[PDB]
């Protein structure tokens, strides 16, 4: 997980938390993912 | 891939020895930084304009 001085809030922040998430399985939408995570080169994205 | 079902690209070795076959490098360029001063910038023009 990226650490608290890595987060640029304005950027998640400009909308409601309400709709970062399908409310039928509270998994988080995957355009989320990478903002939030860091992954190495490579990566398959899908799997996290 | 090559005939053999492998993946090759400018790092690949056989027996450890770099295979150097001579991929290309291509640059794409432009990228910019992201608009986090808008709200700002936009309460600073209310306050100059004042």
């Amino acid at each position: 997980f990226k650490p608290g001085n890595q987060i640029d809030f304005n950027r998640l922040f400009t909308l409601p938390v309400t709709e970062l998430f399908d409310p039928n399985t509270m998994f988080v939408y995957d355009q989320y993912v990478p903002l939030l995570v860091n992954l190495p080169s490579g990566f398959d994205q899908a799997s996290i | 891939q090559f005939l053999d079902g492998n993946f090759y690209d400018l790092n690949s070795t056989i027996a450890g020895v770099p295979l150097n076959i001579g991929f290309p490098s291509r640059v794409f360029a432009g990228f910019a930084a992201l608009p986090a001063w808008v709200i700002p910038v936009s309460v600073g023009s209310s306050v100059g304009i004042l």
